[PDB]
């Protein structure tokens, strides 16, 4: 029942995720080696979308 | 603009018991009567503000428009801890206007709010987790 | 229409209501690729760029057969709520002229304009800049777009003054601005057109947002930032829609890479053109900045703008790969007032300003682990009873808990003050008693007494709900203007505190050691180090209710060690707490109602009173905290501390069209952007709360509103000049030398 648990963010979001998505693929965007390094679920969670 | 889109001229749309109570008309009483009010009115109600949210996050986002005189969060009678809502009296109607208008269906906290236009709040609208443990219960 | 229940349909407009509909929509004309034609109309001849659900009622209306309209041209009125241009009102005054006479438009409406300014395409770029004026320098280039293109260079530098034009005229109806933004970047000329157009739409409408948030003068108290961040949030999700019938995400690619190159340049300190040089291919638009940042665009960004974005957004951005980038760029090697600050300090700012509008947890789960320094750093956080009116708060304390904000009523406040107090044995002491005019004691026993009062109010409170602490206020603000009536704009000692080798004054000597009074070090610290420097009342020594309460609850804000690179040398518990008070008890208490449910204030806090308590706060750490005899020992502190900032002075006096950065800095205002914005903040809540007395209807409570809202301006400028921000070295010039905020305001055009 946390408070992130009952976040659901607004159907536009999905242009804002695909935006920051395509930023980072063009100009050559690398997120950090450790930020990377969470591959076991230790990486930013995301609110879903509807 | 503003001077082509008359929309900016403050409509409330629905009806409530205590108008309904007052013995007039739905028809140039009750609706034509709020309309002196509305039209002078510097108060909005907010709407679908999230249970956790406090009074720093309405008034960061509402304060961008103008100063607010006053900001009542609706309060669950039996709790006394907010119930979804809330009620932002401005200094200047301009800041209602702007409030209306720019914070009509934008995020404040995961949420898409629907700021729309009141007559002005009482402590009875009020009512309808921050414990207000220090609002008299009525 | 108006003053309606309902919403009537335009009719037939007499050639007054004609005037008008041109002057606030013919403009928008000549930005499209036939007068006679509707807007809506015209739009099809553009590709109908928006849907027929987003066409508004203005746009279906067609042009009357009026010649009277032809005549009455041979000054148009004033559009509400904005300040309008000299350059926009003329566009949209010759934008009537020439439709009426329509009964290559753009290039000659643009040179017919600037015509006009300048008597008794660089055209359309000097046309922005003319804008953005009280010139600007635009902080986006236009030329950085690639091989043989001057076209994208025209239909940029056109969708920056249409946006610029957008904003001006149709800003205050959201939707409506972003529909006609949307018209325009979505013209079918060609694909590669529409990136162009976009770029020139977002950084148009950013650059007229800094612009007017920094020399324009509306007194709306609507924030332009805010406004501007919406504004191409809606213009995002109206392409939504459209696609739902070029994307919207390109849209929002364009207004992230506008976003970070102004942060990359911001933290390189150059303009690396960082963009330009990570091109994926050339032919794609990369926005590019044109110069560094000032220091006022740069509090813009990282206080407003960006993180209202982000709130939109979810606070969900590029966040790692931008914090890698700005870290690479901290590792590098120009405009007076351009600034470079540190990424720590960048990301510190930005987040301290977005955790304001969320939570903790919430930045914690989408920050990724390379933010645990940032947010560690970003989050005995409690206002505490100083230990000084701890036993006479304690009791009002016990008050104020009893009864609660709803029940606390002014005469029974002062009641239990006085019945706390009088007990207290300072006060006694005070009472009792190397000579005290009957004046001073009076002026030094309400002095604690209100002083005990407000440090209650801040305690019970906790400054954490603005409901609240503005009903408190409003029914204490009789108590504070009576116990500050003998207070007002003196001094609480007779004689200032300094003489002379350069000592004390013996009575203050005595209340500091044997009575134990304190006095808030901004009352005497200043006048000492002006003596200090010369063995080698001011503004501020006037008494401040809240200087002295922000002394006693340690708000003590600095520099970085880094220097003018850093800024956030702060405890985040004291910049909470020093915003959560600079900005509830003193900002959105100055010119407040005196009841709940405009243009009837209370006079608690002073417009002076926020610049001093800034002042105050910014003091040398060293300076403002006691000792563990104790005066002597602060005496010998401040001629140590004198003797080295002297030094310093000195140093950089000699080591010098001159940088900013290489000029003497205090490290007070350029470091904390709290003391910027608070500042900044005092003349616009004033201007604002003119703005509805003036509104109200004509009588003698409104008179006396206005005359004490332009007392407060006046002060508002000397307390300033007392400072240091509006101009061998002063003890101002030592203590708050802040070269890039004095620059600011000095240029800002509204001092
Ligand atoms: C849905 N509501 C609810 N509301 C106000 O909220 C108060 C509490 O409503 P609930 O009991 O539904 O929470 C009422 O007194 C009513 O006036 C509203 N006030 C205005 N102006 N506009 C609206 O759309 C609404």
């Amino acid at each position: 029942r946390r408070r992130e648990e009952c976040v659901v963010l607004p159907p536009i979001m999905t242009v804002w995720r695909s935006a920051f998505s395509q930023y980072t693929k063009m100009w050559g965007l690398t997120k950090f080696a450790g930020d990377i390094e969470a591959e076991r679920e230790g990486e930013g969670p995301i609110l879903p979308p509807i | 603009m503003a001077e082509y889109l008359i929309d900016l001229t403050p409509r409330m749309a629905y009806v409530d018991r205590h108008e309904l109570l007052r013995s007039l008309l739905t028809e140039k009483e009750f609706i034509e009567r709020r309309q002196e009010q509305l039209n002078k009115s510097t108060t909005v109600y907010v709407g679908n503000l999230s249970f956790y949210t406090t009074e720093d996050q309405i008034w960061e986002h509402f304060s961008r428009c103008g100063h607010i005189r006053d900001l009542v969060m609706g309060l669950s009678e039996v709790t006394r801890t907010p119930c979804g809502f809330c009620f932002v009296v401005f200094e200047s109607q301009d800041g209602a206007m702007s409030a209306v208008i720019d914070l009509h269906g934008t995020l404040l906290d995961d949420r898409v709010i629907t700021v729309s236009w009141d007559v002005g709040c009482d402590h009875t609208r009020r009512w309808g987790l921050v414990h207000y443990t220090w609002i008299p219960p009525r | 229409y108006g003053s309606s229940e309902g919403r009537e349909l335009d009719t037939s407009y007499t050639p007054k209501q004609w005037l008008w509909f041109l002057y606030v929509t013919s403009w928008a004309r000549p930005f499209f690729t036939w007068g006679r034609l509707s807007f809506d109309e015209l739009l099809k001849l553009s590709g109908s760029p928006i849907p027929p659900a987003m066409v508004s009622l203005w746009m279906g209306l067609c042009m009357p057969t009026d010649d009277v309209v032809q005549e009455l041209r041979i000054i148009y009125p004033f559009l509400p709520r904005v300040a309008e241009s000299t350059f926009g009102r003329a566009l949209r005054s010759l934008a009537v002229r020439q439709h009426i006479s329509s009964w290559a438009a753009l290039d000659v409406l643009v040179r017919d304009t600037l015509e006009v300014i300048q008597n008794s395409e660089e055209a359309l770029e000097g046309a922005f800049r003319s804008m953005l004026s009280a010139p600007l320098f635009d902080v986006k280039a236009s030329i950085p777009e690639g091989g043989t293109a001057q076209v994208l260079i025209r239909v940029a530098n056109a969708a920056r003054l249409f946006a610029a034009l957008s904003v001006e005229a149709f800003g205050r109806v959201k939707s409506e601005c972003a529909v006609l933004l949307l018209a325009h970047i979505n013209q079918r000329d060609a694909p590669e057109h529409v990136d162009a157009r976009a770029y020139g739409v977002v950084t148009g409408v950013v650059e007229y947002a800094m612009a007017y948030r920094y020399c324009r003068d509306d007194g709306t108290g609507r924030c332009p930032l805010t406004c501007a961040a919406l504004l191409l949030h809606r213009l995002v999700e109206l392409q939504g829609i459209v696609e739902k019938d070029v994307s919207a995400s390109r849209f929002a690619n364009m207004t992230v890479a506008c976003i970070q190159e102004l942060l990359f340049c911001v933290v390189a300190g150059d303009t690396v053109r960082w963009h330009r040089e990570h091109q994926p291919d050339g032919v794609s638009v990369c926005p590019t900045a044109a110069r560094t940042l000032t220091l006022h665009e740069t509090d813009c960004l990282l206080q407003v703008f960006i993180p209202a974005l982000l709130q939109q957004v979810g606070f969900e951005w590029p966040w790692s790969e931008s914090l890698r980038h700005a870290k690479m760029l901290d590792r590098a090697r120009v405009m007076e007032d351009g600034v470079r600050l540190d990424s720590r300090s960048v990301f510190e700012e930005l987040l301290v300003s977005v955790a304001r509008r969320t939570y903790g947890l919430r930045l914690r789960a989408i920050l990724p682990q390379s933010f645990d320094v940032i947010a560690e750093n970003i989050f005995s956080s409690r206002f505490a009873l100083p230990l000084y009116y701890r036993t006479a708060g304690e009791v009002l304390l016990e008050y104020f808990d009893r009864c609660g904000p709803s029940g606390i009523t002014a005469e029974e406040t002062e009641r239990v003050l006085r019945r706390a107090t009088d007990v207290q044995p300072m006060v006694v002491q005070l009472q009792a008693l190397v000579y005290f005019s009957a004046r001073e004691k009076e002026r030094l026993l309400q002095r604690y007494r209100c002083e005990v009062l407000l440090a209650s109010l801040v305690v019970y409170t906790q400054l954490r709900t603005v409901s609240v602490v503005q009903q408190l206020t409003r029914q204490l603000a009789p108590l504070f203007e009576q116990l500050l009536l003998p207070l007002a704009h003196e001094r609480t000692l007779s004689r200032c505190p300094v003489i002379a080798l350069v000592d004390l004054t013996p009575e203050f000597k005595m209340l500091v050691d044997e009575i134990h009074y304190e006095f808030y070090p901004l009352e005497w610290v200043p006048e000492a180090v002006d003596a200090h420097i010369r063995q080698e009342p001011p503004c501020f020594a006037q008494y401040s209710l809240f200087a002295a309460i922000a002394h006693q609850f340690g708000l003590v804000l600095e520099g970085n060690p880094r220097g003018f690179r850093g800024g956030d040398g702060s405890s985040s518990e004291v910049r909470t707490k020093a915003y959560r008070f600079f900005t509830l008890m003193l900002l959105n208490n100055l010119g407040d109602a005196v009841s709940s449910s405009g243009a009837s204030f209370h006079s608690v806090v002073s417009a002076c009173d926020v610049v001093v308590t800034m002042t105050q706060c910014l003091l040398p750490a060293h300076l403002s905290s006691h000792p563990r005899s104790m005066s002597n020992e602060w005496m010998r502190r401040v001629g140590e501390w004198t003797r080295s900032a002297y030094s310093k002075y000195t140093a950089y006096q000699q080591q010098v069209p001159v940088p900013l950065i290489s000029l003497y800095n205090s490290l007070t205002f350029d470091s904390v952007p709290l003391a910027r914005e608070t500042i900044r903040a005092v003349r616009s809540r004033l201007l604002e709360k003119m703005s509805v007395v003036t509104a109200s209807p004509p009588g003698d409570v409104e008179t006396a509103g206005k005359q004490l809202l332009e007392q407060h301006l006046s002060s508002l400028t000397v307390t300033l000049t007392a400072v240091g921000l509006l101009p061998v070295p002063c003890a101002t010039q030592l203590l708050w030398a802040s070269p890039f905020f004095s620059h600011e305001l000095l240029h800002c055009g509204r001092y």
